[PDB]
């Protein structure tokens, strides 16, 4: 998830 | 004084974006986690591939070493954490409890506990020996972006997209303090200073801040970099000059003088957001890692 934009 | 970090190694092993890089306390290894569901262990000084550790069902957002450098904990989209015997690569424990992505994790200095933060908006405290969840702190109102023990282990700092930074008592689980900004930007990273007196907090308004959480006053402010989208790691560099070290969304590694707040160095080489940076425990060595368009890990060495 850290490698994606929330 | 001004650092002179230079590129020594570029490590290409992951097939997806890297999420986190951490140096072992004994200074021997660098651990990397990635969206490719894998953990990799490399030599900290030469970048030599040591091993691939697999078992997670989905991508991994974070890893952390135990104080004895023998264990690794990983936080994954599969809603679990995993405790790994580094020397064998075997999963010792699977920490189950979170109801969404596990985003961040850390051991306490004694390494009997593990703290985790999650997209389920909670912070959990786990016993390493049994793998059981000891406490569940209803910490935030949004995904928890960072969790970190102080050097004594009695405090846990947490951050979130909700705009809050919280100090929790480890023993009781009580929120001991709540740092508040009236403008309330999403807090994407937080970490205790190596003295427990301050917390370094990143906010998604291109700002890093050195806070005295006790008085609730912002002591230092570091800018110049780009950070509006991702939860990028930041670090206190203490082996040489006292620097603040952070990745940036403009593909660079930023290094500030802690006291003067001036940008003292920019490390160039990555071609995507430098999501993660870490500082070697004893040597002037920085590890950096970047997202999908890059997927590499870089090691940088300085004289001071």
């Amino acid at each position: 998830a850290r490698t994606e934009v929330y | 004084v001004k650092p002179n970090y230079a590129l020594k190694f570029t490590l290409a092993g992951h097939t997806k974006a890297v999420s986190s890089v951490k140096f072992s306390p004994n200074g021997e290894w660098l651990a990397s986690s990635s969206a490719d569901k894998l953990i990799k262990i490399w030599g900290a000084y030469d970048g030599k591939f040591e091993k691939t550790i697999s078992g997670h069902k989905l991508g991994i957002s974070d890893v952390a070493w135990s104080s004895d450098s023998n264990l690794l904990v990983s936080a994954s989209d599969d809603k679990t954490l995993k405790i790994w015997d580094v020397s064998s690569g075997k999963c010792l424990k699977t920490l189950k409890g979170h109801s969404n992505y596990v985003f961040c994790c850390n051991f306490n200095p004694q390494s009997n506990l593990i703290v985790s933060g999650s997209f389920d908006e909670s912070v959990r405290i786990w016993d390493v020996k049994t793998g059981k969840c000891l406490k569940t702190l209803p910490a935030h109102s949004d995904p928890v972006s960072a969790v970190h023990f102080n050097r004594d282990g009695s405090l846990i700092v947490s951050s979130s997209y909700d705009g809050l930074c919280r100090i929790w008592d480890t023993a009781s689980g009580q929120c001991l303090k709540t740092l508040i900004d009236d403008d309330n930007p999403p807090v994407s990273f937080v970490k205790f200073s190596p003295n427990g007196k301050y917390i370094l907090a990143a906010t998604l308004d291109n700002t890093l801040k050195l806070w005295d959480y006790s008085k609730g006053k912002c002591l230092k402010t570091y800018t110049g970099h780009k950070n509006e989208k991702y939860c990028i790691f930041a670090n206190f560099s203490v082996t040489g000059g006292k620097w603040i070290v952070s990745g940036s969304e403009d593909n660079l590694v930023y290094i500030w003088n802690l006291q003067t707040k001036e940008i003292v160095q920019k490390l160039q080489g990555h071609t995507d957001v430098v999501i993660s940076t870490a500082c070697h425990p004893t040597e002037n060595i920085i590890a950096s890692a970047a997202l999908e368009n890059d997927k590499t890990i870089k090691l940088w060495k300085s004289d001071c």
